[PDB]
RNA sequence: UUGAUAUAGACAGCAGGACGGUGGCCAUGGAAGUCGGAAUCCGCUAAGGAGUGUGUAACAACUCACCUGCCGAAUCAACUAG
């Protein structure tokens, strides 16, 4: 069955400006500029509004197995846009139960390495996205703290620690030691 | 079964409200079901407290309440969890026992808190076999005469903040009253007035 | 508090049994009844009922007044030998008499259809009488 | 020797997951057909066991 | 295709209640709603099954079915054969 049109949009803040380049969508918030483009899905991106900056997205005769890529669309530029003036921030704990888990960040962020994982006497270097730079929370004990404009670069930046520290031919039920995400905030809180 | 479930709510609003002019907007709050039928059993002789859908009530009153206007005062006012008593008596004393029978529910696990009560330094007198969890929770104690003491006195808890589950436990054990609320009535509606 | 609370109730009653009674598995909670305990508490709460029983121990120090808490069953079993309608409605107001209520109506209905497993007047199971309660809906106040 | 909080954290992504009843899959507890293909989707789900 | 729900506000999410007799009776060694046998009532209701699961020797603490709050327009189930 293919509908019509199916369409929605999203309402940008004044604070960043969209630029439109075909299908890749430009945003100029505070905190940097993000730069996507989305040639992969034939659809229609246009600016609505000089003075309130709506962005419209339409399908066109679309079934709906590609119906679903319009909100798609429409959530990767909501985070997006929020990425660039508010920022990501996804606080990572590390748990252990015997061996303590030593990590130094190494410069600027670029680089950290895990030491002492289960007891082992292998180091594992790990490089996240450029763009994300991770820190040793001050707060509390031990969770590592990244930060960046793009989501996938920070989640999959996360996600390689994640998997990094993994226990190999034991029980993972039991040997719950690792680093995992405590929860995917963001930055200024604002 | 649902289609007689309603109709006769219908009616047994429209028929008690003609036969009851006064009335509470009581806020449905977290109150458990124990003391919602003490709450009554204290009130059996007095009143009786009736809710339901915000909108059940709603269209009760926009449907069959044409008739005699002056109720749609309280039109806006549905809102949220809300409870109607209904006495034939005087306000103010109505007001007030509701108000003062308070029942100290415990502190839920996952239940945001709006008071701030901190443990005073005493002996608990409990079994000393649940040393572990004074541990967890970062205070140390001792045994004297066969039972749990807390040395120092150390913050429990504050408003707005989400509790912890061996917290949860452990007052509970200390059979210490936590953050606790029952029915609160926000206003009134007293025969056409309104009175916070 | 009371000068002691043992208030723990149990749920063994009738026959004596002795060794039978579960006292030494509950007795190390309050330190105070042991095997004796047991003795003076199961002589007052012989009979009525002579069934399980579930009883209400509040402590004299060493000895108990074992008060039991009128649950529906534990007497209606034990007051059938049938009628038992005023047997049933006296049975009815010797409890507590709180179930929540709100008139009597409310409360004759609750203790009959209790005893579904227990029977009722005559020939006939306690639920037909539940739908036209109409003898003595207003006897006892 | 564990905070609680913490052990639950890491039961979320070890533990509290689905696992499909023909090909061992590791699904999020909320999963109710097997999202590989060479079982073909099936809906025929267990829970991970607890080492309770 | 058949059926079901829905501005008397569905559905899904997010949050509350989830009871008194009664820790219902026969089971007992402990089963208290949830190892087993029968029942199904009451009141209050917003709903609460004298109990859908986790589970405790049991408790208990949760979850469920059932109602209520926020959310305001369609949604759900069982089948069928390409
Ligand atoms: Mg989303
Ligand atoms: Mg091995
Ligand atoms: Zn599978």
């Amino acid at each position: 069955m293919k509908t019509i049109l199916s369409n929605q949009t999203v309402d940008i803040p004044e604070n960043v400006d969209i630029t439109l380049k075909g299908r890749t969508v430009i945003v100029k918030g505070p905190r940097g500029t993000l730069r996507r483009d989305f040639n992969h899905i034939n659809v229609e991106l246009s600016l609505l509004g000089k003075k309130k900056k709506r962005l419209r997205v339409d399908k066109w005769w679309g079934n709906r197995k590609e119906l679903a890529t319009v909100r798609t669309i429409c959530s990767h530029v909501q985070n997006m846009i929020k990425g660039v003036t508010l920022g990501f921030r996804y606080k990572m704990r590390s748990v252990y139960a015997h061996f303590p888990i030593n990590v130094v960040i190494q410069e600027n962020g670029s680089l950290v390495e895990i030491r002492n994982f289960l007891g082992e006497k292998y180091i594992r270097r790990v490089r996240m996205r450029p763009g994300v730079a991770c820190s040793v929370s001050q707060a509390q004990k031990d969770e590592l703290i990244l930060e960046g404009n793009d989501i996938e670069l920070v989640s999959n930046s996360a996600a390689l620690i994640q998997q990094a520290t993994t226990v190999k031919n034991k029980d993972i039920r039991k040997f719950l030691d690792g680093i995992y995400v405590s929860e995917k905030g963001t930055v200024q809180q604002a | 079964d649902r289609a007689t479930w309603k109709s006769n709510y219908f009616l047994k609003i429209i028929q008690l409200l003609d036969d009851y002019p006064k009335c509470f907007i009581v806020g449905a709050d977290n109150v458990g079901s124990k003391q919602m039928q003490q709450i009554r059993m204290s009130l059996r002789g007095k009143a009786v407290v009736l809710m339901g859908k915000n909108t059940m009530m709603r269209k009760a009153i926009r449907g069959h309440l044409e008739n005699n206007p002056a109720l749609e005062k309280l039109l806006p006012h549905i809102r949220g969890n809300v409870g109607f008593v209904f006495t034939k008596e005087d306000l103010t004393e109505i007001r007030d026992m509701l108000l003062a029978n308070k029942v100290p529910a415990a502190a839920r696990a996952g239940a945001i808190a709006p008071c701030e009560v901190t443990v005073p330094a005493q002996n608990t007198g409990l079994g000393p076999e649940k040393t572990s969890f004074f541990q967890a929770l970062g205070i140390t104690t001792k045994i004297s005469r066969g039972t749990i003491e807390i040395l120092s006195d150390v913050q429990l808890i504050k408003t707005g903040d989400k509790v912890g589950a061996s917290e949860a436990t452990l007052l509970n054990m200390l059979n210490i009253s936590p953050f606790s609320f029952g029915l609160v009535i926000q206003q009134v509606f007293d025969n056409g007035s309104i009175y916070n | 508090p009371n000068e002691i609370k043992v208030v723990y109730l149990r749920c063994t009653g009738g026959e004596v049994g002795a060794t039978s009674a579960l006292a030494p598995k509950i007795g190390p909670l309050g330190l105070s009844p042991k095997k004796v305990g047991d003795d003076i508490a199961k002589a007052t709460g012989d009979w009525k009922g002579l069934r399980i029983t579930v009883k209400l121990t509040i402590q004299n120090r060493q000895a108990q007044i074992e008060v039991v808490p009128s649950a529906s069953a534990l007497i209606i079993k034990a007051l059938k030998e049938i009628t038992f309608d005023e047997i049933v409605n006296i049975a009815r107001q010797m409890r507590h008499r709180s179930l929540a209520r709100e008139l009597s109506g409310t409360i004759k209905e609750i203790l009959g259809t209790a005893q579904s497993v227990g029977c009722n007047v005559d020939g006939r199971h306690p639920h037909d009488i539940i739908d036209d309660i109409n003898s003595g809906a207003v006897e006892c106040p | 020797i564990i905070e609680p909080s913490l052990r639950q954290l890491a039961q979320k992504y070890n533990c509290d997951k689905m696992i499909c009843r023909k090909c061992y899959a590791r699904l999020h507890p909320r999963a109710v057909n097997c999202r590989k293909k060479k079982c073909g989707h099936t809906n025929n789900l267990r829970p991970k066991k607890k080492v309770k």
